[PDB]
């Protein structure tokens, strides 16, 4: 959207989308994307970034 | 070309400032023209008197 | 208008329009005027987490 601020200002608002590590679908270079990477499999653990 | 989506906001702000200045200039020109019209009418009335 | 002062004198009146650096529309020598001036309301901003 195009938003004009109250104090005589104009700016353009944008909607952001993240492609960090779960929505990249075969990262080109690092080969660390959602596919083409290894997933840890254990009963009582959690993967933190 | 190849702006980088960072200085585009500054460019938009500068364009808006120029547009506002030109709008003020146009308003001043219209006011001047109205003043000339009023002055001409008054001068014609005074010459008639 | 043309005004004859009461104290035995005459003069001519004029309407003044100022061509400053705000309503110059492409200054022909220094390129200082509506161009090259920013007067921007703000600066490019980014919201971070």
């Amino acid at each position: 959207s195009f938003v004009r601020d109250g104090s005589g200002s104009v700016a353009v608002k944008k909607v952001d989308y993240s492609l960090n590590a779960n929505s990249v679908l075969f990262d080109t270079v690092g080969d660390t994307g959602i596919l083409d990477k290894v997933y840890n499999v254990s009963q009582a653990s959690v993967t933190l970034t | 070309v190849g702006m980088g989506a960072a200085a585009l906001d500054a460019l938009i702000s500068g364009v808006d400032a120029a547009l506002t200045d030109m709008t003020s200039a146009a308003a001043s020109l219209g006011s001047i023209s109205s003043r000339i019209d009023l002055q001409s009418e008054f001068v014609n009335k005074l010459s008639d008197s």
